[PDB]
């Protein structure tokens, strides 16, 4: 069972948000098929389901401006939220309920939706070069600064995912300009700086941008 | 069980 | 119906027992089942089903986890708690409209103290080209989470020109990391030589990590 959400990262206020959930490994004509969102600050809100027979149930505090639809010949169902506001910024999840569990067992990776009038802007990527000022013992720290993008989210890997041990991708901060800034770091042996290549892989899907930056010592 | 408007029956 | 999760947060040491409670304002039981479920969520991941129907263990979940209760009173218990269990936990009821999640419970792991390894990074030459200079201070792998970072420029304290973020608790050594960024114009950055980042942490005296412009 696999659920994949799709939709826009940035919607303007008072407009309609439209998300899609694609299902594989299972038919949407069995069970129930839910939408869930997580607001900033981590509170979780159930939105509603569409059943195996096309019948819906909506959260009473959203029933007025929510619609859930489906297409059985695409194994897809769809969330629509009208008259969005900044309070509808959140990460949106689809999930499945079966009568075996009566709980939401399979989820998709979320989709980030920001409601705002601001325009999308891609990040600048600068190296955090390892040096004698970022080394300790035989361990060197190094990373990438991901600066001045909008909206969220940004994702960062290292060496296309080959480097996972030691990585810390920090939460983004909101600068006074309205643009987010992020840094990711990893720790490596200092004796590896001369032989092993280190590359951060910065993905900003809202701007359709991917940036790969090689970081070298000072 | 099946669910209708939130309640299983 | 209202789901009160208690407590809102909870620090436990490795190997000890952690209990999280969830109370409803009306029974979530019908047709011989408790429609109460417990989820774990970590940053950058969907929530994960741990316990369905109040006491039933989801497949591939270690039996260190367990849930009990009926009607309006449910608890989850992790015994013994492991470093990978640092996360937020949620209860959820779908017995009746409106389906609702609990407020959540942030579980922290208590370990021995760990001082931060402090790195400092000067602005890249590529960024200076743009006319802005970011200076970054890293506090790596430290416990407890409380840490203070002050920026000095030629021994002068800085206000209003820096920001910081902290990671969540690491799933392996139960430490936190912290990144701080000082932002200046290229012109201001070129008029000063000593750039310093002073860390106060319980596991340390204060330790100033600095660099000098031009000098290596």
């Amino acid at each position: 069972v696999q659920l994949l959400e799709s939709g826009p990262s940035l919607v303007k206020p008072s407009q309609t948000l439209s998300l899609t959930c694609s299902v594989t490994g299972d038919s949407i004509t069995s069970g129930y098929w839910n939408w869930i969102r997580k607001f900033p600050g981590n509170k979780l809100e159930y939105m509603g389901y569409i059943s195996y027979s096309g019948s819906t149930y909506y959260n009473p505090s959203l029933k007025s401006r929510i619609s859930i639809t489906r297409d059985t010949s695409k194994n897809q169902y769809y969330l629509q939220l009208n008259s969005v506001t900044t309070e509808d910024t959140a990460t949106y999840y689809c999930a499945r309920i079966t009568t075996a569990y009566y709980a939401m067992d399979y989820w998709g990776q979320g989709t980030s939706v920001t409601v705002s009038s601001a325009s999308t802007k891609g990040p600048s990527v600068f190296p955090l070069a390892p040096s004698s000022k970022s080394t300790s013992g035989g361990t060197a720290a190094l990373g990438c600064l991901v600066k001045d993008y909008f909206p969220e989210p940004v994702t960062v890997s290292w060496n296309s995912g080959a480097l996972t041990s030691g990585v810390h991708t920090f939460p983004a901060v909101l600068q006074s300009s309205g643009l987010y800034s992020l840094s990711s770091v990893v720790t490596v042996p200092s004796s590896s700086l001369g032989t092993q290549t280190y590359i951060c892989n910065v993905n900003h899907k809202p701007s359709n941008t991917k940036v790969d930056k090689k970081v070298e010592p000072k | 069980l099946i669910n209708t408007n939130g309640s299983w029956h | 119906l209202v789901l009160t999760q208690s407590p809102a947060s909870l620090a436990v040491s490795l190997g000890q027992r952690a209990t999280i409670s969830c109370r409803a304002s009306e029974s979530v039981d019908s047709y011989g089942n408790s429609f109460m479920h417990w989820y774990q969520q970590k940053p950058g991941q969907p929530p994960k089903l741990l316990i369905y129907l109040a006491s039933n263990l989801e497949s591939g979940v270690p039996a260190r986890f367990s849930g009990s209760g009926s009607r309006t009173d449910f608890t989850l218990t992790i015994d013994p708690v492991e470093a990978d269990d640092a996360a937020t936990y949620y209860c959820q009821q779908n017995n009746e409209d409106p389906w609702t999640f609990g407020g959540g419970t942030k579980l922290e792991i208590k370990r021995a103290d760990a001082a931060p390894t402090v790195s400092i990074f000067p602005p890249s030459s590529e960024q200076l080209t743009s006319g802005t200079a970011s200076v970054v201070c890293l506090l790596n792998n430290f416990y407890p989470r409380e840490a203070k970072v002050q920026w000095k420029v030629d021994n002068a304290l800085q206000s209003g020109n820096s920001q910081e973020s902290v990671t969540e608790q690491d799933s392996k050594d139960s430490t936190y990391s912290l990144s701080s960024t000082l932002t200046l114009s290229k012109a201001d950055y070129e008029k000063h030589k000593v750039y310093a980042c002073e860390v106060t942490h319980q596991g340390l005296s204060p330790v100033t990590k600095s660099f000098n412009r031009g000098e290596c």
